[PDB]
């Protein structure tokens, strides 16, 4: 034979330490690493998150678009005028060709 | 320990030292010189 | 192909008229990248001969960062002035030969008829 | 060999190709490719074993039949034209004769068959020479004649060069022949665009030997000379397989590596002529150059070989041998490409 | 001022404050239509020399 | 200044050094025949320095502290187990054979490296070109595979013919009976049962080959007890002795420059035994490979280089 | 040429036998002395593709 | 942008000079930060999109990538933190070290102006990847799995590297902002639609499409953890992104050289469903999975309509998340049994009562469950594909069937059932790998809760 | 800040890129030229000397 070491046989941890957590030997090093997980990824990160992105005012022009809308259904039912013609452009500014 | 083989790296080169530190210096101070003049003749020749 | 063009000096890593282009700032992205090199290859040099690191030669450190900077100066200058002399001979080209580089205008989109392209 | 000798024949390596050079006359050039050739025979055959005795007598019986065809191309331009300079109108049958035969020197396909077997008759050393300095100055002569050779057998020899090089490598356990495989391949992307910016052909000579140099290197380090040799280099010296793996990664073309901007560049200048799908061709090919090197690198940097009992004794011992060197020029390789404008 | 295991705690906010100030480098670069867009193109307040600076 | 080119340049050359005891001399012989004492009393004498026999722990000794090391560092082998189980399927035997062939193969090039450089004469014992003696005798018996035949006489093909062998050889006789109960006396469990026909191979070795293939190039100098006792007398045999027929006389300066070069170089040296003929009896697999290598730079002296190391004691680190 | 230091220093170690017109030892005329002078001094200022 | 990759350059420098004791928390902890600060660019209150330079750009389809890219790689580092615990420090700092060149590489992919820029990064990303898989894979046939998921992808891409140069040299930017407005219609020859197969078969292969997908299995199966998560979470969106922004300078070539990839996708969909109802490795499964997913996003980017891009960013991202879940998921019990085989534990929720809602909720986000952006994902696209043509919801409806029946196959023959009595090893849990899936399913509800956002270019 | 500097900022990088594009394609066709035809500075191949042709009086008169 070739003169390797055997499989280390399966280790258990809560014997030393049954308050581990999952991330280091050391029962300090587990508890400072859950405190900073748990901290810095919920109580920052899922709830300031959450927090600015429902305070992001009129994503991608939303609220100003409905707002916009109103006045101009108002505008053009008042005025008599065809509420969205089926041309975007006039032909006032536009070259055809012949034939 | 104490090395039953005294290596070659015990003590420093002190002549290496000093002359890498000068001509680092040397570098930056002639940098800086030639940087100055160069903006000099630049502003010079293309007016200002 | 810039090798034979008129007054070209040989061998002459900074002609005068290139002191007229203005120099890098020497706070510039690359020359700090170069002083990054300097100082990794420092580091590394001191991983191979199974050295300290970041602790070991700082002699030899400064040294690395000094002359990568010490030589990406003079070679930026050096590159500078190439392409300064490539826009000048382009320009100057067109210039002498407009018959082949004509005042080109161009038209409008109610004009010009592009086709369209349904997706449906 | 004493210093005499060494200080003669190291400065006859070095005059050569720098005649070469700083030569209009193609007379002295060829005196310059013989004197490259002459010195480099000794310390071929310093070792004095038959592979030594082989590989010296293949290089020289390779190069000088080369060395006369090029003086019959010079000799015939001289009886044309009354000059000793490939001026134009020379005729196609005598720059492609100097073209042959510079292939030939070089060590392209198919004149390819002499560099793998050169290079592993002889040491790591003689191997770097041979591969980074004798190059310079038959491809300088291409690069002062590049507006009128035949750009048809310039891009067969590039493409043959490229496959067989590629091919070659495929199967090799001997370092010193993959080295030398890389070499034709590189020579290939070289002299593809050799009538096309040879900026650029310079620009790929010069990361070739950036890239070849410190790998020789490692290989000096514990003398290695087989995949199985330089896979003992996580217990002997294991602060090695950083460069190692990112140069190989260079020299097979890989992107975030300064590696790739030669052949990208190339591939570019090559579009803009409609040279398209011998471009397309190389670039596919090219990964068959990268495949080799990434068997090795798995045999030494990401899956540990087993090593030996008698390994341990090295790890007791010191070294001194990485010149200080080896550091910058993997640094500069592997880690250049953002300054790549300023090198074109 | 013992024992500084704990000074690396500046390398990422000194990351991001030169980040921030690199892209305010770069809008400074870029200080070209800045008030020559013909959709604001306002005249400058009386108070005003530029208008987002 | 490290040796070299620059230096042998400037006059660093060799044969000034060389005065008429710069020899490099071998005592050899059988398991316990007396040539410890024999090669310390000439040393005294002729102005050499004594180099005792290579074990499994010269490496460990001649760096760093100086210490021995744990077994698994200093090879993986025990002589011990090799005298109470020489049959094992483990293979201690080629094991200890081929770590004690480098040992010697190292300890002879630190004397050439002393001898050149100062021209001072070493006394060895036992060299590289005595130890296949112990390899024949496991493979007349069933202590060895012929394949670690082959692996031990190819790195004995590719490292022996490097070095210049010695001036002389001093090999004492003893017939078996007599180094038997001379080990039976010596106080050594495990020395004690070994076997009769293992010292006997040893001696047929010896004197078949290790002889005359060294008379053509040495001066042999067989003794027996009665005349290895009172060194003084093998001393003044040395003294009187004509140096000629072998390759030392054939050596200018710049091949003892290479020479010195070859051996200031350990790894040099050595890279030939640590070929990747795999062998089951000389690999040791990756996993434990790595844990010895890793708990080796994690000792005291180890884990940089010799004068960096600030947990010992080193200093100015940051201006070497 | 590829490195020019004949025209960086001056000197003339190759570049002034480079063809017939050029000092014979003793003043003695090759043949096509007149005709490769003139071709020479209509090429010159141009360069290749358009003195061809 | 800048503000989020010099950060992340300076999480290596906190991991190289920490403590051994102190450099998985503290670069965990940053790495938090940098995704928190990653949202600074979801500040878009308007239609035009966020350039910060000629380099780096930001529109709705590269945010929501670049924040789980950011997002990820705590996820990933602490997963990582089983295995390789009893490895030496300067390994697991190589790990940590190519983990956060991961995220760097992806974020610049997904800002980037040019297409030279994003070739050149989506290349470099192959070599963090190869390293993960084959010096920390367990198993030995991690190497033939490098070697295809590398040649694959080179494969494909060096045609794409030629068809860009064509580009540049043809317009003169490669810009993709003036690409856009400047765009000329193509005179449908040949010379096109090899164009057009050039710049589409490299991201194609890395989707993957069902002819060429043999990669992703090899790969998900023998990369440790971490390199399977993103291999599953936004390597394979690296290819739809690209896509989606190279796509607009092939009109009208995509409305019949888009037939054989929708039709292929369509059809291989089902045929990797169909194996996934059947395979005996979990690992497997999930990549079977993701490959019938990702089919679906190939036939949506090829169809070109708005919903189809939308349902395409949906399903990009939910597949991502849940698929990275149900990796965690599988870890979870390999790094007890050791064994990728499914059928071996299979009475589980006795000892893992909680991770085994983790488990429900992952799946039914893989099934079409309709409060869900994986749902929506897929409606969109099916209803996208309906348009196109009536005849496709008889595939999708296919899919979405045997997609039901794998996804609670596994759940119960996982979980459900008698314990193996025999298996000790079953340890109780580790609140790092519940927080793992608190930290994958959070993100899902609060996206369901808001998909503004998760839309694309369309919406 | 605001959408102003968004907008204004995009055409800066717009009309910058342009740019670039149009002096690309033209110093393509400004290569083609020059090399296609030896008016101007680039591609200029060199020629022989004309400093080192003798123009003293020869041996012979119709040198
Ligand atoms: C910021 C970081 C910058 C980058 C850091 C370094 C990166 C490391 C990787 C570099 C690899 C790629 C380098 C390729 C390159 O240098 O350009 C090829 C470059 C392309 O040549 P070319 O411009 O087409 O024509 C050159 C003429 O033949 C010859 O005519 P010439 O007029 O151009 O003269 C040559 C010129 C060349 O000087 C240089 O700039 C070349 C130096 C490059 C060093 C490499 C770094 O001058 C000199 O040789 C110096 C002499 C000074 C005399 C004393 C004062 O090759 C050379 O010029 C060879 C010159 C060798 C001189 C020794
Ligand atoms: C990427 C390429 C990865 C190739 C895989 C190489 C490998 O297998 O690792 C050896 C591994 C063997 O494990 P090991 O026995 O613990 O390694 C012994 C060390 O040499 C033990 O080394 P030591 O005891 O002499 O001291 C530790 C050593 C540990 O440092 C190292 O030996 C390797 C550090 C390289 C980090 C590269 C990460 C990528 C960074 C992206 C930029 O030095 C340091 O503390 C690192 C200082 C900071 C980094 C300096 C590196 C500057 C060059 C940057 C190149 C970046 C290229 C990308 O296998
Ligand atoms: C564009 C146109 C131009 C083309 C582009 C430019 C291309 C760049 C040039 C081509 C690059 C390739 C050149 C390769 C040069 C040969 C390299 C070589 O074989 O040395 C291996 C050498 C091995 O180092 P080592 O094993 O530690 O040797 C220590 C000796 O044993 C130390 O002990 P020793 O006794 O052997 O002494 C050695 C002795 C040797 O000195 C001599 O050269 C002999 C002259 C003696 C005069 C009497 O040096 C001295 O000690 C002082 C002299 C007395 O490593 C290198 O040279 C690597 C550097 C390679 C140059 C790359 C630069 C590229 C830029
Ligand atoms: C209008 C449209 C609205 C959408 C309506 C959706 C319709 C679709 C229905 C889906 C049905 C899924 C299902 O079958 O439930 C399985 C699932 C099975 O859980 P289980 O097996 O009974 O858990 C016992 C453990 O095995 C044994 O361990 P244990 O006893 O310690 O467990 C206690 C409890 C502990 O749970 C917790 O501690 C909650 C953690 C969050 C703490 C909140 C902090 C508050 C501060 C915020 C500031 O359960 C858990 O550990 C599970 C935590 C994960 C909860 C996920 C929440 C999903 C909500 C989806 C909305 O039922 C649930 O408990 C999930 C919550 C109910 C679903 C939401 C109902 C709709 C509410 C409207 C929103
Ligand atoms: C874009 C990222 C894509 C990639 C994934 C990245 C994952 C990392 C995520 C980091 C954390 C950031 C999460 C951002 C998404 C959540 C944003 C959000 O919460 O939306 C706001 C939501 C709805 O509120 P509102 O603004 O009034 O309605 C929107 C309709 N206009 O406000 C709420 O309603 C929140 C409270 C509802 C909780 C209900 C819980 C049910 C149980
Ligand atoms: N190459 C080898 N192979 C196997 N065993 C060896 C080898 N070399 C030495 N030994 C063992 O090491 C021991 C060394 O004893 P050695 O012959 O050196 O005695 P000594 O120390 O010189 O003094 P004395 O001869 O008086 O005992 C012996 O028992 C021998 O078997």
């Amino acid at each position: 034979q070739w003169q390797e070491d055997p499989e280390p046989e399966d280790e258990n941890v809560y014997a030393k330490n049954p308050d581990f957590h999952g991330y280091d030997s050391d029962p300090v090093v587990d508890v400072w690493n859950m405190r900073a997980v748990f901290f810095f990824g919920f109580s920052i990160v899922l709830v300031f998150g959450t927090t600015f992105v429902a305070y992001v005012p009129d994503y991608r022009m939303q609220e100003w678009a409905r707002r916009e809308a109103e006045r101009l259904v108002k505008y053009r039912e008042v005025n008599g005028l065809p509420i969205m013609e089926s041309n975007y452009f006039d032909p006032s500014k536009i070259q055809l060709p012949e034939d | 320990k104490f090395y039953v083989r005294e290596p070659v790296n015990a003590k420093p080169n002190w002549l290496a030292v000093g002359l890498s530190v000068g001509a680092s210096v040397f570098m930056w101070i002639y940098l800086i010189q030639t940087h100055n003049e160069d903006v000099l003749e630049y502003k010079r020749r293309n007016g200002l | 192909m810039m090798n034979g063009r008129p007054g070209h000096e040989p061998l002459k890593f900074l002609p005068d008229e290139a002191r007229s282009l203005p120099p890098p700032k020497l706070n510039d992205p690359r020359l700090v990248y170069m002083g990054l090199l300097g100082y990794c290859t420092g580091l590394m040099d001191n991983m191979l001969r199974m050295r300290p690191v970041m602790r070991a030669g700082l002699h030899r450190q400064l040294l690395f960062v000094t002359s990568f900077v010490f030589a990406g100066y003079f070679y930026l200058k050096r590159q500078n002035y190439l392409y300064a002399v490539k826009d000048h001979d382009m320009f100057g080209y067109i210039k002498l030969h407009p018959e082949d580089f004509p005042e080109k205008e161009k038209k409008t989109y109610a004009e010009i008829l592009e086709p369209f392209h349904p997706v449906r | 060999m004493n210093p005499i000798t060494l200080a003669i024949i190291y400065f006859t390596i070095f005059l050569g190709p720098v005649i070469t050079m700083s030569s209009t006359n193609l007379m002295l050039m060829w005196v310059g490719l013989e004197f490259s050739l002459l010195a480099i025979i000794p310390m071929l055959i310093n070792k004095k074993n038959p592979r030594s005795t082989e590989a010296a007598t293949k290089y020289f019986v390779t190069q000088a039949t080369a060395s006369m065809i090029i003086l019959l191309a010079i000799v015939l331009n001289y009886k044309q034209l009354g000059t000793w300079m490939f001026q134009q109108q020379t005729n196609g049958l005598i720059l492609n004769m100097t073209l042959m035969a510079l292939s030939m020197k070089l060590g392209l396909a198919p004149f390819h068959f002499w560099l793998p077997e050169v290079t592993q008759g002889i040491p790591l050393h003689m191997g770097l020479i041979l591969l980074t300095w004798q190059k310079i100055a038959p491809l300088s002569i291409l690069i002062q004649i590049y507006p009128l050779l035949n750009s048809t057998i310039i891009l067969m020899l590039a493409i043959t060069s490229i496959f067989m090089g590629a091919w070659g490598g495929l199967n090799q356990t001997q370092m010193r022949k993959i080295m030398a495989y890389s070499s034709i391949a590189h020579m290939g992307w070289m002299l593809a665009i050799l009538p096309y910016n040879p900026s650029l052909t310079l620009l790929n000579l010069m990361i070739y030997i950036i890239l070849t140099a410190p790998m020789f290197m490692a290989l000096m380090l514990n003398n290695s000379m087989t995949i199985n040799s330089i896979s003992l280099l996580w217990n002997k010296t294991p602060a090695m397989l950083t460069m190692i793996s990112l140069m190989l990664l260079s020299l097979g073309g890989l992107p975030p590596l300064t590696g790739f901007l030669p052949k990208w560049i190339i591939i570019t200048e090559l579009m803009k002529n409609n040279c398209l799908i011998m471009a397309t061709l190389m670039a596919m090919m090219a990964l068959l150059n990268l495949f080799f090197y990434t068997r090795l690198i798995y045999s030494t940097s990401l899956t540990m070989f087993p090593t030996n009992n008698n390994s341990k004794m090295m790890t007791h011992q010191t070294k001194t041998k990485p010149n200080l060197m080896f550091s910058t020029l993997a640094i500069m390789s592997t880690m250049t490409l953002p300054l790549a404008p300023q090198l074109i | 001022q013992l024992l500084r295991e704990h000074w690396v705690h500046i390398l990422v906010p000194a990351g991001f404050v030169f980040g921030c100030y690199l892209d305010r480098k770069d809008d400074e670069k870029l200080t070209a239509f800045r008030n020559k867009s013909m959709l604001f193109q306002r005249e400058l307040r009386p108070n005003e020399e530029v208008t987002w600076k | 200044l490290r040796y070299g080119l620059l230096a042998a340049i400037l006059g660093d050359k060799t044969t000034k050094k060389l005065h008429e005891y710069s020899r490099v001399i071998t005592v050899d012989g059988n398991i316990c025949s007396g040539k410890n004492k024999l090669a310390k009393e000439i040393a005294q004498q002729l102005g050499m320095k004594h180099y005792p026999e290579a074990g499994i722990q010269y490496s460990s000794t001649t760096t760093g502290d100086g210490r021995p090391l744990d077994i698994e560092f200093s090879g993986s082998c025990s002589l011990e187990k090799f005298y109470d189980d020489p049959k094992s399927n483990d293979g201690n035997s080629y094991r200890l054979q081929s770590w004690l062939y480098a040992s010697r193969l190292l300890q002879y090039a630190d004397a050439l490296e002393h001898l050149l450089s100062t021209g001072q004469g070493v006394v060895l014992e036992r060299s590289i070109y005595s130890d296949f003696v112990f390899l024949e005798a496991m493979y007349n018996q069933g202590y060895i595979r012929k394949q670690c035949v082959d692996h031990y006489n190819e790195i004995k093909r590719l490292t022996l013919p490097e070095y210049l062998p010695p001036h002389a050889v001093i090999y004492i006789d003893v017939p078996v009976p007599e180094v038997q109960s001379r080990i039976q006396k010596k106080g050594d469990p495990h020395e004690m049962k070994v076997t009769s026909a293992y010292l006997q191979d040893i001696e047929n070795a010896y004197k078949k080959t290790f002889l005359p293939k060294m008379s053509e190039m040495c001066e042999v100098l067989v003794y027996d007890s009665w005349e290895a006792e009172d060194p003084t007398k093998v001393v003044e045999d040395i003294e009187y002795l004509k140096y000629n027929k072998g390759p030392w006389l054939k050596q200018d300066d710049w091949t003892f420059h290479y020479l010195r070069m070859l051996v200031q170089d350990k790894t040099e040296v050595l890279n030939y035994t640590t070929i990747p003929v795999y062998l089951p009896e000389i690999t040791i697999g990756a996993h434990q490979g790595s844990r010895i290598y890793n708990s080796f730079r994690e000792l005291p002296g180890r884990k940089y280089a010799p004068g960096y190391n600030a947990e010992v004691g080193d200093k100015w680190i940051w201006l070497k | 040429p590829f490195l020019d230091i004949q025209k960086k220093l001056g000197i003339s170690l190759d570049r002034h036998f480079m063809f017939l017109s050029a000092e014979q030892p003793y003043k003695n005329a090759a043949r096509c002395h007149a005709f490769e002078k003139e071709w020479i001094e209509c090429a010159h200022g141009i360069g290749g593709t358009r003195a061809k | 942008m800048l503000k989020i990759i010099l950060p992340s350059l300076m999480l290596l420098p906190l991991t190289w000079l920490s403590s051994p004791k102190k450099t998985w928390t503290n670069v965990t902890s940053y790495s938090f930060l940098i995704s928190l600060t990653s949202l600074t660019l979801l500040w878009q209150t308007d239609e035009n999109y966020k350039n910060f330079s000629n380099m780096f750009s930001s529109d709705p389809l590269s945010t929501p990538l670049i924040i789980l890219t950011a997002w990820l790689l705590p996820l990933m580092l602490m997963a990582s933190q089983n295995h390789l615990k009893k490895d030496n420090n300067v390994l697991q700092k190589l790990y940590i070290s190519m983990l956060i060149s991961l995220q760097i590489l992806l974020i610049m992919t997904f800002s980037a102006t040019e297409l030279i820029m994003f070739y050149i990064l989506f290349e470099a990303t192959l070599i963090p990847t190869l390293i993960i898989i084959t010096r920390w894979g367990n198993q030995t046939e991690r190497l033939n799995a490098g070697i295809y998921f590398l040649f694959y992808t080179l494969i494909g891409s060096i045609p794409l590297l030629i068809a860009l140069i064509l580009i540049q040299n043809h317009v003169g930017t490669l810009n993709l902002m003036i690409l856009s407005f400047t765009t000329h219609t193509l005179d449908a020859s040949w010379s096109n639609n090899l164009l057009w197969l050039a710049c589409m078969m490299a991201f194609l292969i890395k989707m993957p499409l069902y002819g060429v997908h043999l990669w992703l299995p090899k790969a998900h199966v023998e990369a440790p953890i971490a390199g399977s998560m993103i291999l599953a979470a936004i390597l394979l969106k690296l290819g739809s992104y690209g896509m989606i922004r190279i796509s607009i300078i092939l009109d009208p070539l995509t409305k019949y050289m888009a037939y054989p990839f929708i039709l292929l996708s369509l059809w291989g969909m089902i045929m990797t469903s169909s194996i996934c109802l059947r395979q005996t490795d979990l690992k497997s499964l999930i990549a079977y999975s993701s490959v019938s997913h990702m089919a679906l996003v190939i036939a949506s980017i090829m169809i070109q309509t708005p919903w189809s891009f939308m349902g395409a960013t949906m399903l990009m991202i939910a597949h991502g998340l849940t698929s990275s879940l149900l990796f965690c998921l599988a870890n979870s019990n390999y790094e007890r049994i050791h064994s990728r085989t499914m059928i071996m534990a299979r009475g589980l929720q006795m000892v893992f009562p909680l991770m085994a809602t983790w488990w429900l909720m992952a799946s039914l986000a893989n099934l079409a469950l309709p409060p869900s952006i994986n749902l929506m994902g897929e409606l969109f696209i099916t209803m996208s594909l309906f348009s196109w043509s009536n005849f496709t919801i008889i595939l999708m409806g296919i899919n979405i069937i045997i997609t039901g029946m794998y996804s609670m196959y596994m759940i119960i023959t996982t979980q459900r059932g008698k314990l193996t009595n025999h298996m000790i090893n079953l340890q109780p849990s580790h609140t790092r790998e519940l927080t793992l899936m608190a930290l994958h399913m959070i993100p899902l509800i609060l996206l369901t809760t808001s998909p503004k956002l998760i839309t694309g270019l369309t919406m | 800040d605001g959408p102003e500097k968004n907008y204004e900022k995009t055409l800066a990088i717009l009309q910058i890129e342009s740019e670039k594009a149009e002096l690309r394609l033209k110093e393509q066709e400004v290569r083609r030229l020059m090399r296609a035809r030896g008016d101007g500075p680039w591609y200029q191949f060199p020629t022989p000397e004309k400093e080192f042709i003798d123009h003293s009086p020869k041996a012979t008169p119709d040198n």
